[PDB]
């Protein structure tokens, strides 16, 4: 059951740091889209990382059920 | 009150224990439980093997060989060890049990030694028994060869 | 803006905190409790008060060019 | 530490966010992944010893 | 081809950046290959250790680390039109993190060697083995620090 | 057989254990062969010297068997061991502070100030709030669950980092200030205030921009440092400074604890003789550096009009070069300098 | 032995080619002065400071393996000497540190110059000074911890077997810390007048 503890503690920090730094992306922050190299499109990444931290949302629920039971 | 020497170390006083023969076991029994005091080394000026008690602590010394033997044995024919109860004599504190007596240390010195005997005995037995099995199993390895 | 007066006031206001727990230390573990506050916040201030002291009047200015014209 | 968090982010995750659609998303995931497996061993782990 | 600016100038910066990951990682697989015999020739006797004497081999490939960090910082400035400055810049920056690294990774190679071939028999000897093979490895960060000054002026008043 | 062994064993080895230990300490005993009266002499602290003859007394009154004065306090030039009374937050501390060596006898207990200071120096080499976090999560899981982890079995790795689970708090805590100190949230920053850096109004793409300054940071380093190119140039200065400062700041600290042990010792000699030329020593050479670093950053060089001095400089020509300074840090600074020198050569 | 073939054939190399540049007439076309007035003072100042940060870097490695496979030897039967002689190896880092500090303090002084004072005096002067103070500093630190390195496995093995050994050694391996020092102290003098190209 380790392999599933590691994997819900992984996907519940995914699932904080993406979905911050998908807000930081809407709401176009200096330090994320403020340079030239930085990516130009705020809201695509906003929406792409959304859709990386749902994906962690739904690992992070369904190793926690896992542990649970 | 009980100083609380984190700052510094804890104030020492080196205290004198007058013990009696008649009760120096009980003594060092309550002295090893309250584990307070750091015993001092009165008689480093013997040389070993002349100390006051030192067939008695060799006896003791014979006894936790044999109880490693058994160990040993228990090891080699896969058992599991059953832990003792800790908290009979509290593994700690200042609390104070009963301590076992010296019939009982006795009892415990003559079963270990005349149980060892029997261990080793028996274990030689099987030794033999085993050897000779392997052998014979051997031959009929080598018998059961294709032509 | 602000000055080396803001450093001094924070010194001010550190001292009077560890002043007033080192007075009011619990008994248990009292210099536990005494060490532990105090040097915490005395590190705590020192450190804050370096990265003060070193942005009240830089001589170096941030200097970059990735920067988009929007911000 | 902070040049080797810095340059970290900009392997692992600053690569992510140029992706876009589904590999994106699942390139957003992989390189999560391995920006935090990464962090958890040498930065907060072995570089804090 | 400018006097600021010239055709050799990308090579030596190349040269950096290839010498920044060349040297570290050859300290790192010295390390490497100093402890990993050390720790087969210790998990013999005692292989309930085998998985606290790996710290020899997980600090020897760290080098690799800041000369992978120094070869991406690196290719940060450079340029078919770079001048001998920023170019010599990079090469310093290089030289240092993989001379560096590589001494580190010497170190910690004959450290994690020693330290784990004593510490099976003394087990205090643990501790010490891991503070020598910090001082080692703080060698191989010293160097990255320096590499890391050098790059900072690498593309300042640079024209 | 074996299994009837297997069920009393444990037990039979601790009570043989246990009877060996008491004659392995009897065995350091002055018997005197006259009388029968075994003279042992132990190192017991002086606070729970009322409990072991209350202890004593109850083992007595459980035999019930008549004894003389069993109890008499001595008064020698020995060397008494170094006990310091440690909780389960300081143990692990102290277990730092005991690796490298035992304290002496009522001397200075280096555990104290390391509770604070090691976890506040590995925060200032560690600085981030993301990394810190993730250090306080760890230590927290062993902190709170400490009760189970106390009951369960632990390994070689496992008993280390949960004997210094609170250490491990420590270091998280500070590591997430240091971070808000230096706004590294897992290597990028928090623009929680206002910027003290004004941008230029208008500038066209590509173009090098320096800002201007508008004010002072509040708390940490300023967010507008972060991705310019002078983003190292500034803070490897701060840090070097930083470090410095702290560095000269602990070692006063740890040497005012010489002066502790040598007061409570009634040293007198020792504090005239190695304490105040040390003193002087440190205070005029380094202690002489931490003061113009701090005074080089609370002077408006540009707007006084006077040159920004180097400190490194000013400290090689200290040595190097008596009575030459090239920048004027403050009236009469070669006079101050081959004072300190001189000062120091004395 | 195949490298000292290699050097004996470098040799008549370089003496075969040097007589023919002289004989023909051409003996000047062999000039250091136009290779060292021609080449970037950058190089000499980066190769100095590299190659300073890198030999310390070395001899700070080099007298930490020394001191540290005798400390891990000799606490087999000893535990107790590796935290006492940990200061051998605090003597074999501050080599390191000496390195450090000294690059630090090169590099403040890498400045870019103009194209017209590419190769003026002051320049040249900086960039040979750089080189020649790196290269002191970096040997000085390489030999210093080599040096340490010996004297601090001699004092881990000597004072495993008595304690009283180390007290005695100690003045042996600060001995060998005043070269590393002595080494600082003349890397900083040399580059003392040399200023930051122009
Ligand atoms: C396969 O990927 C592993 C390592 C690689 C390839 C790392 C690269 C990024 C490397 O290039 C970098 C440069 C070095 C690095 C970042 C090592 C960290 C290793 C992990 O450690 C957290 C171990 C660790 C899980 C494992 O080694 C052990 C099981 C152990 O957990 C046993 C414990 O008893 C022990 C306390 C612990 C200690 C020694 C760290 O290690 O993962 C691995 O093997």
């Amino acid at each position: 059951t380790g392999k599933a503890w590691c994997c819900t503690v992984l996907s519940a920090f995914g699932v904080v740091i993406l979905s911050v730094i998908a807000h930081l992306f809407n709401t176009n922050h200096e330090s994320f889209v403020g340079s030239i190299n930085d990516p130009e499109d705020g809201p695509a990444v906003a929406h792409t990382v959304y859709l990386a931290a749902l994906v962690y949302l739904v690992f992070f629920v369904f190793c926690g059920f896992q542990v649970y039971l | 009150e009980k100083e609380e020497a984190i700052f510094r170390s804890a104030e020492m006083a080196l205290v004198q224990f007058y013990i009696p023969q008649e009760i120096s076991r009980d003594s060092a029994y309550t002295l090893g439980q309250l584990g307070l005091v750091q015993f001092r080394d009165l008689n480093s000026k013997v040389r070993a093997f002349q100390r006051t008690f030192v067939n008695e602590i060799r006896r003791l010394d014979n006894v936790e060989r044999q109880y490693r033997y058994f160990y040993s044995l228990l090891k080699k024919h896969d058992i599991k060890l059953y832990e003792g109860d800790t908290d009979k004599y509290l593994d700690g504190s200042g609390e104070l049990y009963v301590p076992p007596s010296g019939s009982v240390i006795d009892d415990y010195v003559r079963n270990a030694s005349y149980l060892e005997e029997r261990l080793i005995q028996m274990e030689d037995a099987t030794d033999q028994i085993e050897v000779q099995k392997n052998d014979l199993e051997q031959y009929r390895f080598i018998l059961q060869s294709g032509d | 803006m602000s000055s080396f007066y803001t450093v001094v006031g924070v010194f001010i206001v550190v001292s009077a905190m560890s002043v007033l727990f080192w007075i009011m230390a619990p008994k248990n573990n009292q210099a536990v409790w005494r060490s532990t506050v105090i040097l915490t916040l005395a590190m705590m201030f020192l450190m804050w008060a370096i990265t003060f002291l070193c942005q009240l009047h830089p001589l170096v200015a941030p200097r970059r060019s990735d920067l988009r014209p929007e911000f | 530490h902070a040049q080797l968090s810095s340059v970290l982010w900009t392997m692992t995750i600053q690569i992510a966010f140029g992706f876009r659609g589904f590999v994106g998303v699942f390139m957003t995931v992989a390189l999560f992944a391995m920006w935090f497996a990464l962090t958890c061993a040498v930065l907060v782990l072995m570089e804090g010893t | 081809m400018t006097e600021l600016c010239p055709v050799y100038a990308p090579f030596f910066g190349a040269i950096g950046c290839a010498s920044a990951i060349i040297f570290t990682s050859l300290g790192a697989a010295y390390g490497t290959a100093k402890s990993g015999v050390g720790i087969c020739a210790t998990c013999v006797l005692r292989p309930d250790l085998l998985f606290k004497n790996i710290v020899p081999v997980i600090m020897a490939g760290i080098i690799a680390i800041y000369g992978l960090v120094v070869s991406v910082l690196v290719c940060y400035s450079l340029g078919q039109k770079q001048a001998l400055y920023t170019g010599f810049i990079q090469l310093g920056a290089g030289l240092s993190v993989g001379l560096s690294g590589l001494a580190a990774g010497f170190a910690i190679g004959i450290v994690g060697d020693a330290g784990v071939r004593g510490s099976s028999q003394q087990p205090r000897l643990f501790v010490g083995m891991i503070l020598i093979l910090i001082f080692a490895e703080v060698l191989g960060l010293y160097g990255l620090i320096v590499a890391l000054l050098l790059n900072s002026r690498a593309t300042q008043d640079v024209v | 057989e074996l299994y009837a062994i297997a069920k009393e064993l444990d037990s039979w080895f601790q009570d043989v254990t246990r009877e060996k230990a008491i004659f392995e300490i009897l065995n350091k005993s002055n018997y005197d062969t006259n009388r029968k009266i075994l003279i042992a002499e132990g190192w017991i602290p002086r606070d729970e010297l009322a409990t072991l003859q209350a202890r004593l007394g109850e083992m007595i009154a459980r035999l019930g068997i008549d004894v003389p004065s069993i109890i008499q306090v001595l008064d020698t030039n020995h060397t008494p061991p170094t006990f310091h009374r440690t909780n389960k937050f300081t143990a692990g501390f102290q277990s730092i502070c005991d690796c490298y060596g035992i304290a002496q006898y009522r001397e200075i207990n280096a555990g104290l100030p390391t509770i604070v200071t090691f976890p506040f120096m590995f925060a200032i080499m560690f600085g981030d709030m993301g990394h810190g976090f993730l250090m306080t999560l760890a230590a927290l899981s062993l902190v709170l669950n400490e009760k189970k982890i106390n009951k369960m079995k632990r390994g070689e790795i496992f008993d280390m980092a949960f004997t210094g689970r609170y250490i491990i708090l420590l270091m998280g805590v500070f590591s997430m200030y240091t971070g808000f100190l230096y706004n590294d949230i897992f290597s990028k920053t928090m623009t929680i205030f206002k910027s003290g850096w004004k941008w230029p109004d208008h500038w066209k793409k590509g173009e090098s921009i320096t800002a201007t300054s508008v004010g002072t940071y509040p708390i940490g380093l300023d967010w507008a440092w972060h991705g310019t190119e002078n983003a190292l140039l500034f803070s490897n200065s701060y840090k070097m400074k930083l470090s410095i400062l702290m560095g000269f700041i602990h070692m006063t600290y740890s040497y005012f604890f010489s002066l502790a042990n040598h007061l409570y010792f009634n040293s007198m000699i020792d504090i005239i003789g190695n304490f105040i030329p040390g003193l002087l020593f440190m205070q005029g050479i380094f202690g002489y550096l931490s003061v113009c670093i701090v005074y080089k950053w609370a002077v408006d060089w540009v707007k006084d009009g006077k040159p920004a001095p180097g400190l490194l400089n000013m400290l090689i020509n200290m040595f190097l070069s008596p009575g030459t300074i090239d920048d004027e840090l403050y009236p009469h600074q070669a006079k101050v300098q081959v004072f300190l020198l001189l000062m120091a050569l004395v | 032995s195949f490298s000292h073939f290699l050097y004996y054939l470098v040799l008549i190399v370089v003496i075969v080619y040097g007589l023919y540049k002289l004989f023909t007439g051409h003996g000047s076309d062999i000039n250091f002065g136009k290779f060292l007035l021609r080449t970037s003072p950058y190089m000499w100042a980066n190769l100095g400071i590299a190659l300073c940060v890198g030999l310390s870097v070395v001899g700070a490695a080099w007298g930490i393996f020394i001191t540290g496979s005798s400390m891990i030897g000799a606490g087999v039967r000893a535990p107790r000497i590796t935290t006492k002689n940990l200061i051998s190896i605090i003597f074999c880092e501050v080599v390191a540190i000496y390195g450090l500090i000294i690059a630090i303090v090169f590099s403040s002084k890498l400045t870019v110059a103009t194209a017209e004072n590419m190769y003026s005096k002051s320049n040249l002067y900086t960039g040979y000074s750089l080189f020649w103070a790196g290269i002191t500093v970096g040997a000085s630190n390489l030999i210093c911890g080599i040096a340490v390195g010996i004297t601090g496995a001699t004092a881990a093995i000597s004072d495993a077997a008595d304690s009283a050994l180390f007290v005695k050694i100690l003045v042996i391996e600060i001995f060998g810390s005043i070269l590393g020092l002595l080494g600082l102290i003349v890397g900083l003098l040399m580059a003392g007048k040399a200023s930051e190209f122009q």
